[PDB]
């Protein structure tokens, strides 16, 4: 209760394992990102699609 | 970032001395007796 101000959509929630807020999840979903690090890990290109 | 050979993983957390990647750092600290450790 911050004087009537809500602050529910910018504070983190314990339900999500990433501990990100409601606005932050929408920000992360709106950007389609590739090459986030080492995802292929020298084995996935051997599984020739 | 790949797997680390030569340094063991401890459950303690300190400041980052040598950055490796993905929130994991390495440092040369005491154990007893001196060895390279890896930590978050
Ligand atoms: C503060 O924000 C929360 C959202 O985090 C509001 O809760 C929502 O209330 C509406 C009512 O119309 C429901 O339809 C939503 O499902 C609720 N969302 C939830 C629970 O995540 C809340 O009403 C806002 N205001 C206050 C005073 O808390």
């Amino acid at each position: 209760y911050f004087g009537g101000f809500n602050f529910s959509q910018i504070l983190p929630d314990p339900s999500k394992p990433s501990k990100r807020s409601f606005i932050e999840d929408l920000l992360f979903n709106k950007v389609t990102l590739a090459d986030a690090g080492f995802i292929k890990q020298y084995g996935d290109c051997l599984g020739d699609i | 970032a790949g797997c680390l050979i030569g340094a063991e993983y401890v459950n303690n957390s300190y400041e980052c001395d040598i950055p490796i990647g993905a929130g994991i750092c390495a440092s040369y600290q005491t154990q007893t007796s001196q060895s390279i450790i890896a930590y978050t």
